[PDB]
RNA sequence: GAAACCAAAGUCUUUGGGUUCCGGGGGGAGUAUGGUUGCAAAGCUGAAACUUAAAGGAAUUGACGGAAGGGCACCACCAGG
C-alpha cells in the first residue's frame, strides 16, 4: 500500500478545520481511502486499504485536497474527483510582468475588479473558478479554458483595461466550441 | 447491433432552435449503465427508444 | 441628370468616408475633409437633398445627414464617367428584387449594360453588402470570361455598379419555342460539365437565369451563390440542376434527353471555387502636412459649435415663461 | 584585444557621424517650418479676399 | 472647502506667527534670439509678432454601448399545413 501527503499553510488551517467533514466524507465513501490529518508535519496525509475500490483513485483524492489547500471552495474542488479532465495551471503574477510594489497592488486589483467582479466575470465565461492567492493566480478548468482563462488574466496584468478584456475573451469563447 | 432503451428524465432543451431534447437514457439490457442522449420529437418520462448506436454518447461537459 | 460638376463630388465622398465608420455623419465633419472649398458647403447640401442624394436626421441629439439609395447611385456613375465608360442613359430598364438593370452608353456610341446593386438594419448596412455583392460578382465574371464561358465581357467596376457586355435577348422562362431545342439542351447541359470541371457548382441553375440570343446562344448571369466542389453534398447540387433542366425542355418543349450526363471530375481545369541627408522638396511637403493637420483640428472645433438647435429650443420657452409672468 | 577594439571604435563613429547627421536634419526642418510659418501668416494680413 | 475630500488642505471678509520659491484666460511656446554651462547629446535662463472665446476642475441625470444578463412575440424561428 502507498500514500500521498500534502502541506497545508497556517492560514488554510481554520477553513480545514472547519470544512474537515465536507472533505473526507467524498474521499472515504466513494473512494474508499484512509486520510488523516498529522497535526505534528502539518499534512494532510492520506492512504489506500483493502477497502479501495481502484487505482487513480488515491491520484483523485490527492488532487482534490491540493485544490482544497490552495483556496478553491469545497464545492467546486470536489469536482476533480468526478470529472476526469480538470488541471489547475497556476502561476506568479510576476511571471507576465516585472511589477513591484504599489504597480503590484493595482495589478492584482485589477484582476480581482470592484466587488471581484472581473474575476467572476472571467470565471464564467472561461467556465473555470480562478484563485488570487496574495501573488499567485491559480486556475480550474478544462485544459482549453485553462489556455483562455491565462490569457484574460494575463492581460489585464500587463495593463489592457476588463473592458477590453471582456470584448477579446467573449471572441475567443464564440470560436472554441462553447 | 441494436439496443433498446428507457427515459430515466427529461433533462431540457438542446439544439439551436429548441428542437432537440436532452434525456437521460437507461438501458432496457438490465444494466444501470445511464448515458445522456439527444432526442428530436416529444418524449416524456416513460419512453422507450431505438437506437442505431449504444455506443456514442451526447454533449456531456 | 447629372448638370452639376465640381463641388458635388467632394461632398457627396465625404459622405462615404463617414458611412464606413459610422452611420448618421455630421455637417461639422464634411467640412474638414473636404477643405478645398470653405463655408459655401452648407447650401450644397441644401440642393442636395432636392433630389435623392442625401437625407437629413435630427432625431433627439445625432443631428447630420447620410447617403440614400439613389445618392449612392450617382456616386458611381460620376466615377465611371471619369473613366470614360459612362456618358448618357439608355431607357430599357428591367427593374428587378436585388438589382437594377441600366443601359449605358459611351464617347463611341456603343451601348453597354449596367447593373446597380439595391440590397434592402439600417440603410448605412444595406449600402455596405452592396459594395461587397458586386466586388463578388465581378471576380467570377472575370474568372469565367477568361475561362471560355459564355459570360458578358467585364469592363468596370465601382462600389456598387458593374459594367458588363450588351447581350440582349429574352430569358429562358417566357420563352414559347425554340427552333432547334436539342442542339440547345447539349450546349446547356455542356456548361453544367463545364463548370464542374473548373470545380463549380451554379446551385440554382434554372430556367430562371438564363438568356437566350436569338434563340441559338445560352447566356449566364448572377454569380453570388455559387459554391466549392469540396462540399460534402457536392454530387446533390449538380443532380438538382440536371433534373431542373431535364423536366424543363420536356415540360415547355417535350424534348426527351437521349443523353445523361452525370460525370464527375474535379480538377482537369483550374480551381476557380477559391475565386542634410534629406532633400528640400521632401522637408516641404512634411512641413506642409504638418501645417494642415494643425488648420483641420481647429475647423473641426469651430463647426462642432454648430449647437444652432439646441439653442433654438431654449429660447420658445423663455418667452413664454415671460408673458405668463 | 585589437580586434574587438577597433570594432567597438567603428560603432563609435557611426554613432558620432548619425547624431551630426540628425542635428543637420533638425536645423533644416526648423528653418523650413519657421519659412513656411512667415509665409502662411502673410496671407492672413495680405492677398487673401475677392477683388 | 467648487468639490472629491482634508484633523489638515482647520484655526481666512471675525481677513496680519515667521519666512523661501512661484501662478495671473488658452495657444504661439518652454519656440526664436542672446548669454551661459556642456567633448557631444543637451541643461539653465528665456521673448515677441500673431491667433483664439474660450482652455479647464469638480461633481450630476443617463439620450448610447459595436456591454452583459433576463423575458416575450407564427406582424419571429423551429416541426409542419
Amino acid at each position: 500500500e502507498e500514500t500521498r501527503k500534502i502541506p497545508v499553510p497556517a492560514n488554510r488551517y481554520t477553513p480545514l478545520k472547519e470544512n474537515w467533514m465536507k472533505i473526507f466524507t467524498p474521499i472515504v465513501e466513494h473512494l474508499g481511502l484512509q486520510i488523516r490529518f498529522n497535526l505534528k508535519s502539518r499534512n494532510v496525509e492520506i492512504r489506500t486499504c483493502k477497502e479501495t475500490k481502484d487505482v487513480s483513485a488515491l491520484t483523485k483524492a490527492a488532487d482534490f485536497v491540493k485544490a482544497f489547500i490552495l483556496g478553491f471552495q469545497v464545492e467546486d474542488a470536489l469536482a476533480l474527483i468526478r470529472l476526469d479532465d480538470l488541471f489547475l495551471e497556476s502561476f506568479e503574477i510576476t511571471d507576465v510582468k516585472p511589477l513591484k510594489g504599489d504597480h503590484l497592488s493595482r495589478a492584482i486589483g485589477r484582476i480581482a475588479g470592484k466587488g471581484g467582479k472581473t474575476k467572476f466575470t472571467i470565471e464564467n465565461v472561461t467556465r473555470t473558478r480562478i484563485v488570487l492567492a496574495d501573488v499567485k493566480v491559480h486556475i480550474l478548468g478544462s485544459f482549453q479554458n485553462i489556455k483562455m482563462a491565462r490569457t484574460a488574466i494575463c492581460n489585464l496584468i500587463l495593463g489592457n483595461p476588463p473592458s477590453k478584456v471582456y470584448g477579446n475573451i467573449r471572441a475567443v469563447a464564440s470560436r472554441s466550441a462553447d | 447491433p441494436i439496443k433498446l432503451a428507457r427515459v430515466t428524465k427529461v433533462l431540457g432543451r438542446t439544439g439551436s432552435q429548441g428542437q432537440c431534447t436532452q434525456v437521460r437514457v437507461e438501458f432496457m439490457d438490465d444494466t444501470s449503465r445511464s448515458i445522456i442522449r439527444n432526442v428530436k420529437g416529444p418524449v416524456r418520462e416513460g419512453d422507450v427508444l431505438t437506437l442505431l448506436e449504444s455506443e456514442r454518447e451526447a454533449r456531456r461537459l | 441628370l447629372r448638370y452639376m460638376s465640381r463641388d458635388d463630388f467632394r461632398v457627396l465622398t465625404a459622405v462615404e468616408m463617414g458611412m464606413k465608420n459610422h452611420e448618421i455623419v455630421p455637417g461639422s465633419l464634411i467640412a474638414s475633409i473636404a477643405s478645398l472649398k470653405h463655408g459655401g458647403c452648407n447650401k450644397v447640401l441644401r440642393e442636395l437633398v432636392k433630389h435623392k442624394l442625401i437625407a437629413w436626421e435630427r432625431t433627439k441629439t445625432v443631428q447630420g445627414y447620410r447617403l440614400t439609395n439613389a445618392g449612392y447611385d450617382y456616386l458611381a456613375l460620376k466615377t465611371l464617367s471619369s473613366r470614360q465608360v459612362v456618358e448618357s442613359v439608355g431607357n430599357q430598364m428591367g427593374v428587378g428584387k436585388e438589382s437594377d438593370i441600366y443601359i449605358v452608353a459611351n464617347e463611341e456610341g456603343q451601348q453597354f449594360a449596367l447593373k446597380l446593386h439595391r440590397l434592402g438594419r439600417h440603410n448605412v448596412s444595406w449600402l455596405y453588402l452592396s459594395r461587397l455583392s458586386a466586388m463578388k460578382e465581378f471576380a467570377y465574371m472575370k474568372a469565367l470570361y477568361e475561362r471560355k464561358f459564355p459570360v458578358p465581357k467585364p469592363i468596370d467596376y465601382n462600389r456598387h455598379a458593374v459594367v458588363m457586355e450588351l447581350i440582349n435577348g429574352y430569358p429562358l422562362c417566357q420563352i414559347h419555342h425554340v427552333e432547334d431545342p436539342a442542339s440547345v439542351y447539349d450546349e446547356a447541359m455542356e456548361l453544367i460539365v463545364k463548370l464542374a470541371n473548373h470545380g463549380l457548382i451554379h446551385g440554382d441553375f434554372n430556367e430562371f437565369n438564363l438568356i437566350l440570343d436569338e434563340s441559338d446562344h445560352i447566356t449566364m448571369i448572377d454569380f453570388p451563390q455559387m459554391v466549392s466542389t469540396s462540399h460534402p453534398n457536392a454530387e446533390w447540387y449538380f443532380d438538382r440542376d440536371v433534373k431542373c433542366i431535364k423536366d424543363f425542355f420536356m415540360k415547355r418543349f417535350s424534348y426527351e434527353s437521349e443523353l445523361f450526363p452525370t460525370f464527375k471530375d474535379i480538377r482537369r481545369e483550374d480551381t476557380l471555387d477559391v475565386e542634410s541627408t534629406i532633400p528640400p522638396e521632401l522637408v516641404k511637403q512634411k512641413v506642409k502636412r504638418q501645417l494642415t493637420k494643425q488648420q483641420k483640428s481647429a475647423v473641426r472645433r469651430r463647426l462642432q459649435k454648430g449647437a444652432n438647435i439646441f439653442t433654438k429650443q431654449r429660447r420658445e420657452n423663455m418667452q413664454n415663461i415671460k408673458s405668463s409672468l | 584585444k585589437e580586434d574587438k577594439r577597433a570594432r567597438k571604435q567603428a560603432i563609435k563613429e557611426e554613432r558620432k557621424e548619425r547624431r551630426v547627421e540628425k542635428k543637420a536634419n533638425k536645423l533644416a526642418f526648423k528653418l523650413e517650418k519657421r519659412r513656411q510659418e512667415k509665409e502662411l501668416l502673410n496671407l492672413k494680413k495680405n492677398v487673401e479676399g475677392l477683388k
